[PDB]
């Protein structure tokens, strides 16, 4: 159908900057948990 | 025959001072372009 030629030179998959700061200092361990509900607690430490 | 060769630039990368910010008008003390141009390279697709 038609005669034209074409020859592709390079190609680029642009991508915006990204970088997982926070977990990777300060999140540092996983805990999963097949329960429903997570508790977390404190405890005071005032001693006179 | 003229002829028009382009690629895709964002209108944000070729950036022109225009109102203040025009690093001619500022006083020569008290300011560091060091920011500004830190600024104009947030705008990159890689590493300068």
């Amino acid at each position: 159908s038609m005669y034209t030629t074409a020859q592709l030179l390079a190609a680029n998959e642009q991508k915006f900057k990204f970088d997982p700061l926070f977990l990777r200092l300060f999140f540092r361990e996983s805990y999963p948990f097949t329960t429903e509900k997570v508790y977390l607690s404190q405890i005071p430490g005032l001693v006179n | 025959d003229p002829v028009e060769v382009d690629m895709g630039r964002s209108e944000e990368n070729n950036i022109t001072q225009s109102g203040g910010t025009e690093w001619s008008k500022r006083d020569k003390s008290t300011y560091d372009p060091t920011d500004d141009i830190e600024a104009y390279a947030l705008n990159a697709s890689g590493v300068v």
